[PDB]
């Protein structure tokens, strides 16, 4: 049967405008939705349904076949208390500690569970037409739709019933679920890990992304080690230390600023004194320690900031309170994006969101160093994930860019 | 009697917590009552309305002008339907067809039945003679004229009826609008008339009437302010009102008409009139015209002198968009497939900002054109931009934000977009180092700005009516004025550093403009930042 699902007290269904799509994506959606209609997964609806949720098409890795993706963010926040409080899925802290975690897609199983009849009207979407020449096609879902946060919540029971034997056979294999994605963490070799992933896939078959969190640590703040220091070197060092003093309290820069005294030329070499060298060493020792009292509150929002460093380099920080970072990292992957900033940014946002899913079990809110118009125009052309994080746009250059490079 | 095919109704409900309309009936004359009775008798004879007994249904007002039923209080309480159509099809996106037939269905809403469970809410009363007998009660059995949900239900029914005929006739193309249908084909004209007759026979199988045989409109069609010709399209003539007392509403209507004309007329400028529309005080407010605005309207009438037409879209040819800078933060563009045969044209105005440069505005215009083209043709055009490959490479590789332009090529039509200055990444060896500083007193508005250098060069200038940020900008400007072609500048102003790292070439603040003009004349400029009040050597806050 179906589980009855309702909305929050006093909120109406999602009425979000469909954004324009290219002709190839419209054709792919037409074909996919015709096939899904032939299989009862969706059904056409009339004008009595005023709800709409955007939809587009993507391409996964190593696959030229299109995939349908619904931007269920608005509908997810319209039913935020269902998938979190009432039927929430716990998050194991042992997944990030495992060596190799592989991500799989389990969305094909969601289509086997029928959806509550009273809630289908809220999953309405519109395949658009070019130049508005014809009324766009409108569908509603009859089964659990991919990308909805209530779908894994509802399917959790069936998922446990399916995974119980494999879990009891290999207890050291950690299993987690988020949206249509299934994360499987293990401490095995890549070969035997692939064989175990094949075994788990064949196990899922009869019932109806290789990550390595072991190679990731919170990056510390490193100060240069030079034999001769110019005025510009000491000025940059003092700026970086004054910045880090907002994170580490015991930082002092007075003996280093004492060297800059006077109006020397920027390129002039200034020798370090004993007090300045001791101050630099004490600052190094202070920076070697972790940050004092940094906790994770599951009720607060996760915030991810990203800085473009040039030459394909990107730095990022995930935190909840300013200057109290929960994670920091860099990104420099040469996978066909040397001449496109937006594609690099999209792949970096995807990687950071996946890491956040693994470490805390929920996506962060991004602050992208890009104009709203450029991002909103182009981000759908490089997206490959079934989920979508929230984001805002910073349009003022942060001075702290080089303090993370 | 041949039985009409069955069409299914659309279930309609009311908003939650809202009852049906119960409004009084305004008094009407006796001639109006007679006309309403004459109309309603034949309407019930046709089967579009039914007579209800004097029970307790909902009452809606009715006037006579041809009758009129006002569901104003019903529209406030009827549920929300799906958006019928947000935007109209654009002529430049249409593909050339040998024949195009327009079919306007008559008695559109009255040919589709109403939800039986909702007919009791669509009831009105005709006042009788002298109010000595009870009024005449009527209810609607079909979609009423003026009801909120009539267009959506009508278009959904039309789509559902049209689907099989369009599917079985792949050699024609049908476009469905509100109350019209547009059927285009590349068939032999006799075959086209045969297929149109078959389509209207198909519509009559479900009981939908169209203009019989010919008698239907022939090109050129007047449609939504457009003139559609067999091989071209344009807009209907634009009427520019001319008065020596330009009011605010006149400028609003003129901006609307000029934006409407700019889609095919290249070179339309509407900035000088939006500048007069900046104020929204009075709707009847006479506003004079600036000389810039006068020359603008003169060249606008010079452009609207001889007519221009756009062509239709061909999928087999490439889609090209070319951009030109008009100045004063304005850009124009043309979308075409062949030289001198534009599909359409347009303009872009810069956003409301304090600082900007041409590259950002060009990127924004490219994004706008990209979105519009994806709406109209479903693809992104190849661009011709007045900017060199090397300039764009330097920009996007040194810009702190992420940015991207789709496939494009350099067209050498001035004025070209260029980078006017580039800051160094490392301090300059042999260049003088100017430690600058500025500060103002918040109470007295008195301040000072100046510099000290490594060669002993110093300057402090006092200033009246200034602020800390202004004195910091002034200090940097003084360092730029008195320095050679290569210079290092040290500042503690995060404000000035952010302004200069935004890389502007035009600003609202004239001080920033002078700083930009100084940077333009420089060979190498390295701008270093240090924390303030930290005893850093050259930073002389004591000089202020
Ligand atoms: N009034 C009005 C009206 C007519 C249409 C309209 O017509 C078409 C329908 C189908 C098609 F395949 C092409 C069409 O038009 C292409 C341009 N064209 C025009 C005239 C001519 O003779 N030949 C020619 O190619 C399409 C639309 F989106 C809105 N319309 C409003
Ligand atoms: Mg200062």
């Amino acid at each position: 049967e179906t589980v009855p699902v309702k909305l929050k007290p006093g909120m109406d269904g999602p009425k979000v405008k469909q954004w324009p799509l290219t002709e190839e994506k419209i054709k792919a959606l037409v074909e996919i939705c015709t096939e899904m209609e032939k299989e009862g997964k969706i059904s056409k609806i009339g004008p009595e349904n005023p709800y709409n949720t955007p939809v587009f098409a993507i391409k996964k890795k190593d696959s030229t076949k299109w995939r349908k993706l619904v931007d269920f963010r608005e509908l997810n926040k319209r039913t935020q208390d269902f998938w979190e409080v009432q039927l929430g899925i716990p998050h194991p802290a042992g997944l990030k500690k495992k060596k190799s975690v592989t991500v799989l897609d389990v969305g094909d199983a969601y289509f086997s569970v029928p959806l509550d009849e009273d809630f289908r009207k809220y999953t309405a979407f519109t395949i658009p037409s070019i130049n508005n020449e014809t009324p766009g096609i409108r569908y509603q879902y009859n089964v659990l739709p991919q990308g909805w946060k209530g779908s894994p919540a509802i399917f959790q029971s069936s998922m446990t019933k399916i995974l119980e034997p494999f879990k009891k056979q290999n207890p050291d294999i950690v299993i987690y679920q988020y949206m249509d994605d299934l994360y499987v963490g293990s401490d095995l070799e890549i070969g035997q890990h692939r064989t175990k992933i094949e075994e788990l896939r064949q196990h899922l078959l009869r019932w109806g992304y290789e990550l390595h969190p072991d190679k990731w640590t919170v990056q510390p703040i490193v100060l240069p080690e030079k034999d001769s220091w110019t005025v510009n070197d000491i000025q940059k060092l003092v700026g970086k230390l004054n910045w880090a003093s907002q994170i580490y309290p015991g930082i002092k820069v007075r003996q280093l600023s004492k060297l800059l005294r006077g109006t020397k030329a920027l390129t002039e070499v200034i020798p370090l004194t004993e007090e300045a060298e001791l101050e630099l060493a004490e600052n190094r020792e202070i920076l070697k320690e972790p940050v004092h009292g940094v906790y994770y509150d599951p009720s607060k929002d996760l915030i991810a900031e990203i800085q473009k460093q040039g030459q394909g380099q990107w730095t990022y920080q995930i935190y909840q309170e300013p200057f109290k970072n929960l994670k920091t990292g860099k990104y420099a992957r040469m996978r066909g994006a040397h001449t496109n900033d937006v594609k690099q940014l999209t792949e970096a946002v995807q990687k950071i969101t996946t890491e956040s899913i693994v470490i805390w079990g929920k996506t962060p809110k991004f602050k992208l160093p890009i104009q709203k118009e450029t991002w909103e125009t182009w981000w759908t052309e490089y997206w490959q994930a079934t989920w979508i994080p929230e984001w805002e746009f910073v349009n003022t250059p942060p001075l702290v860019k080089l303090w993370y490079q | 009697m041949v039985p009409i095919s069955p069409i299914e109704t659309v279930p309609v409900k009311l908003k939650p917590g809202m009852d049906g309309p119960k409004v009084k009936q305004w008094p009407l004359t006796e001639e109006k009552i007679k006309a309403l009775v004459e109309i309603c008798t034949e309407m019930e004879k046709e089967g579009k309305i039914s007579k209800i007994g004097p029970e307790n249904p909902y009452n809606t007002p009715v006037f006579a002008i041809r009758k009129l039923v006002d569901f104003r209080e019903l529209n406030k309480r009827t549920q929300d339907f799906w958006e019928v159509q947000l935007g109209i099809p654009h002529p430049a996106g249409l593909k050339k067809k040998k024949s195009v037939t327009v079919l306007d269905v008559g008695d559109a809403y009255f040919s589709v039945p109403l939800d039986e469970d909702f007919r009791k809410y669509t009831a009105f009363t005709i006042p009788s003679i002298n109010n000595e007998t009870p009024g005449i009660r009527y209810q609607y059995n079909v979609l009423p004229q003026g009801w909120k949900g009539s267009p959506a239900i009508f278009q959904s029914s039309m789509t559902k009826i049209l689907e099989p005929f369009a599917a079985q006739n792949p050699d024609i193309v049908i476009c469905q609008y509100m109350d019209d249908l547009y059927v285009g084909s590349d068939l032999e004209i006799g075959q086209h008339r045969t297929k149109i007759e078959e389509l209207r026979q198909h519509l009559l199988r479900w009981g939908l009437t169209t203009p019989d045989k010919k008698h239907q409109k022939e090109p050129p069609f007047l449609w939504m302010g457009y003139e559609l010709h067999p091989d071209k399209w344009t807009v209907q003539p634009i009427v520019l009102p001319e008065k020596d007392s330009w009011t605010v509403n006149d400028i609003q209507k003129l901006v609307g008409k000029l934006n409407w004309a700019s889609q095919i007329y290249p070179g339309i400028k509407v900035r000088q009139l939006s500048k007069l529309l900046r104020g929204t005080k009075a709707l009847t407010e006479v506003i004079p015209l600036t000389e810039e605005a006068e020359l603008e309207l003169a060249e606008n009438r010079e452009i609207l002198k001889e007519p221009v037409h756009g062509v239709y879209y061909d999928p087999s040819k490439d889609l090209i968009a070319e951009i030109q800078k008009q100045g004063q933060g304005q850009w124009t563009y043309q979308i075409y497939q062949e030289p001198f045969k534009n599909l359409k044209t347009g303009k872009y105005a810069r956003m409301r900002g304090a600082h900007t440069n041409d590259v950002k505005q060009l990127t924004e215009a490219v994004q706008k054109i990209t979105t519009e083209s994806i709406v109209i043709w479903g693809k992104t055009p190849k661009f011709k931009l007045p900017i060199q490959k090397e300039t764009w490479e330097t920009w996007w590789t040194e810009y702190w934000q992420a940015t991207w332009i789709p496939e494009w090529e350099f067209v050498n039509t001035p004025p070209l977009v260029k980078l006017w200055y580039q800051l160094e990444k490392e301090p300059i060896v042999g260049a003088e180092t100017f430690y600058v500083d500025g500060a103002a007193n918040r109470e007295t508005k008195l301040g000072k700005a100046g510099y000290v250098t490594n060669k002993g060069r110093q300057k402090v200038v006092p200033l009246t009516n200034t602020t800390n940020q202004k004195t910091e900008l002034q200090a940097i400007y003084l360092a730029l004025q008195d320095s050679g072609l290569e210079v290092n500048i040290v500042t503690d102003s995060q404000y000035a550093l952010g302004i200069i790292q935004a890389q502007p070439d035009k600003s609202e603040s004239e001080l920033v403009n002078q700083i930009i003009e100084q940077l333009i004349k420089k060979e190498k400029v390295y701008l270093a930042w240090v924390p303030a009040h930290k005893g850093i050597g050259g930073n002389e806050q004591v000089d202020k």
